[PDB]
């Protein structure tokens, strides 16, 4: 049990996103696109970077983006969180 | 950062692209301090945003303990968390993260031997094995096989490598004399 | 002369490189022979020798030839060895040292750790005239040069490599030379290259296969002296066998936790002594005679010596080994102290070495 | 033909009993799991004989006093002064004693090779009755699954 | 195998609706769309 519940976090962390939840099938249509996607795009890393950048900046120097994010988080409504849409998906078209 | 937004944002444009060449010093000392995340914005569309990244914050992101504290989320939210708590789940992770990186930040404040045994071992019962090749009196040895025989290249060929097999003894030898002499 | 010596010489070695694996399989034939022979060896009487029991006699002689059959077939698998399987250690070796050097600056912008014993001995190497001997890109140094010539140097980097400084320049512009000939012993002599054969050497001497394969020799050749040292060529079958490399893996894949479990279990069974030395010793005696006693937990190495072996290999616990605790003031005590031991050592501790067993398999 | 046997002697009509693996096809799935993995418990049992053999190698070579099975002082019962005898001694009565071979031999206590003694009874008792009597068991439960 | 069982149902039930058998790639087009497909829209409570 212990064995298999390894196993099933290596593979949803290499099968999936953390963040979008989109497989790793729509991303390897580019040449190491699911790497790209989860260590520049989607890293669940820089989230947290973004949160303490956003924690110590001043409310009053917030750019409109941060200031959106910001009431978001101060209301803890999390739909700033890319679920199921990224960039290279909303911009198809236009990126290839 | 407005020329990497002007870049991820107009990919196929060559004049941007022969431009980009021109500041490469200045977009890679800065790759390591340049964040990039992707949000829904006010408009309904997926946005990039480009913050700053300091270094002390990435120096307690990559501590051994704080690697191990997100293995761990990792793993309680794959195996004992929902879809719906996921992204609440991340956020009480973020926090805590970020409170135990500044703490940690602001409270740091400001065989060899063994090894070197064994290579002397090496050096000296292979330079025992060649000095027998730099001895330039093998002459005597050339005079009594020059009456060609097939035995004596039997013979001579085995003895090489029995010579091998024997500097092979005479350093794990030496390399035990030395570990006993380097426990103690 | 020394065209057709050297003809016979790769005729040998291209045999001997050919039949490595043949006679590494009669190697383990040969020994299951003689320690069949060995199953027929007894002890006669003090002057004691042991003595090989025949009703044909047949036996003896036959000993005596597979001993020496055993030593040459040893020794004509490590001939075969180097022949064979060494080329392509070197090979390897001198990729990744290039590589190393090239895409890396290992031994220019970087330097080895000091206690890398590979790292250390790939020194030797790098000056060497006869660089590449086995490796195919003979252009390594030359594009060292090229990608750290300009910042290290010109001739920082040619000295470290081993290169010509300006004899190469000199001879491309205007020089004279003058031949050699092959049956000349000092043309030989000059020509075989004395530091990279030597980091070769050392190179083999660390080779994991290599050490083994000579072991294997030394006691086949301690076999002569004494005929039982042929029995330890016996545990040559999970090399030599592949099949039983799946049996052998259950407990080597998780062999780590097979080490720290009897570990815990030194820790746990101590933990017991450390009980039974403070408050049960009225307990550990181990004989009828009431006049000498002989008390096993009266001294604390040898009360944890005696639940180290008696009480482990005990199929119920330490309890069966001791005193019986009835009509004692610890008795309810003791009776804890028992069934905790059974449950915890016996059944518990022994659960988890079947099951990291078991749990390789899967 | 061993029908037939079964009139000049009755008790060759037990031999008819194993046809209850053939008869029977729910018999076939708990004697699947000694056959799925039936060459692994053979080489194993090998590997076991060759383990075992080892041991009688180092109790002949150097502890062959510990071999005595009997109280008559007078006669000993010595099963370890012959390679043959030993090896069986191993074989049979160590491997199906219960905590290893160290059980049904003399006491290694106040011994000049006592600690020696101790480590080849608790190497027995952990490399035969505990890992290859594990193995035995794991490969049997891993052809269920 | 009593493991594997209760993990079969979890799976199919997290990764398939049970009225419609559809699966949860083709409603997560839409954040949360199989929650809403499957308490709203083909709750089997519903049904009952
Ligand atoms: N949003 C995401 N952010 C980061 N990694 C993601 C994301 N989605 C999927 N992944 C995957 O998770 C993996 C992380 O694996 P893991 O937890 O072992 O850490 P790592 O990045 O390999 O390094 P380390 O173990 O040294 O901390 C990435 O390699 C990537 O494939
Ligand atoms: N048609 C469906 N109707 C209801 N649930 C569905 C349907 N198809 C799939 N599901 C899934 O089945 C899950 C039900 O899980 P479960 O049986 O554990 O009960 P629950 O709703 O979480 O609550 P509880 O365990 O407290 O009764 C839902 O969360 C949903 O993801
Ligand atoms: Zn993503
Ligand atoms: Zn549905």
């Amino acid at each position: 049990e212990l064995r298999d519940q390894q196993e099933q976090v290596k593979e949803d962390m290499e099968t999936k996103c953390f963040i979008c939840g989109i497989g790793n099938d729509y991303f390897d249509t580019v040449p190491h696109g699911f790497e790209t996607h989860t260590l520049q795009e989607h890293n669940l890393a820089n989230y947290l970077f973004f949160l303490m950048y956003l924690i110590n900046k001043d409310e009053t120097e917030h750019t409109g983006q941060e200031s959106y994010v910001w009431k978001m988080y101060q209301e803890r409504c999390w739909e700033f969180f890319p679920a199921g849409d990224c960039f290279r998906k909303q911009y198809e078209d236009q990126l290839n | 950062v407005l020329l990497t937004n002007l870049s991820e944002h107009m990919p196929n444009d060559t004049r941007l692209q022969t431009f980009l060449e021109l500041a490469e010093s200045v977009l890679n000392y800065f790759q390591p301090f340049l964040g990039r995340i992707e949000i829904m914005g006010s408009a309904k569309r997926i946005e990039r945003v480009y913050f700053e990244i300091s270094e002390s914050s990435r120096t307690q992101w990559e501590k051994p303990q704080v690697k191990e504290s997100k293995r761990q989320f990792i793993f309680d939210v794959v195996n004992e968390g929902g879809e719906k708590e996921k992204m609440e789940l991340f956020v009480n992770f973020c926090e805590d993260t970020i409170f135990e990186m500044q703490l940690a930040a602001q409270i740091s404040e400001s065989s060899i031997l063994t090894v070197r045994s064994a290579l002397f071992a090496l050096r000296y019962n292979i330079l025992t094995l060649m000095r027998m090749l730099s001895l330039k009196s093998l002459k005597k040895q050339m005079k009594k096989v020059k009456k060609m025989t097939v035995k004596d290249m039997v013979t001579a060929f085995f003895s090489s490598y029995w010579s091998i097999f024997m500097t092979l003894l005479h350093f794990v030898a030496s390399v035990f004399r030395g570990f006993f002499r380097i426990i103690c | 002369f020394w065209k057709k010596i050297i003809a016979y010489q790769q005729k040998l070695l291209n045999y001997f490189a050919r039949n490595f694996y043949n006679m590494r399989m009669l190697a383990l034939f040969v020994a299951f022979a003689i320690n069949f022979i060995l199953l027929f060896y007894k002890v006669s009487t003090i002057a004691v020798h042991y003595v090989l029991e025949e009703s044909s006699g047949y036996m003896e002689p036959t000993l005596r030839i597979l001993a020496i059959l055993h030593t040459v077939i040893s020794f004509f698998c490590i001939i075969g060895y180097y022949c064979l399987k060494v080329p392509l250690v070197i090979f390897k070796r001198e990729k990744e040292v290039a590589r190393k050097l090239e895409f890396d600056g290992l031994y220019i912008t970087e330097q080895p750790s000091e206690d890398d014993i590979k790292g250390q001995w790939d020194r030797l190497v790098i000056n060497t005239q006869s660089f590449p001997n086995n490796y195919w890109d003979k252009f390594v140094k030359r594009k060292v040069m090229d990608k750290y010539g300009e910042f290290y140097g010109r001739d920082r980097i040619s000295e470290l490599l081993g290169m010509d400084k300006a004899a190469l320049d000199f001879s491309d512009a205007r020089e004279k030379k003058k031949p050699k000939k092959d049956s000349s012993l000092s043309a030989v002599l000059n020509s075989i290259d004395v530091k990279y054969q030597m980091w070769k050497l050392g190179v083999v001497f660390t080779d994991n296969s290599f050490l083994y394969l000579a072991w294997y020799m030394t006691m086949s050749v301690l076999g002569h002296y004494n005929n039982f040292f042929f029995a330890a060529h016996l545990l040559d079958i999970a090399m030599g066998f592949k099949t039983l490399r799946t049996i052998l893996s259950s407990v080597t894949h998780n062999g780590k936790q097979l080490v720290l479990t009897v570990g815990l279990l030194a820790v746990v069974v101590y933990l017991y002594t450390v009980v039974a030395f403070n408050f049960f010793r009225k307990f550990y005696n181990k004989s009828e005679d009431g006049d000498t006693p002989d008390m096993k937990c009266d001294d604390m190495l040898t009360c944890y010596m005696f639940h180290m072996y008696v009480g482990v290999r005990a199929g119920g616990g330490i309890g069966d080994e001791i005193e019986d605790p009835a009509g004692d003031e610890y008795e309810i005590y003791r009776i804890i102290f028992d069934i905790t031991f059974f449950f915890f050592v016996i059944v518990i501790l022994l659960a988890i070495i079947q099951g990291l067993i078991i749990d390789a398999f899967g």
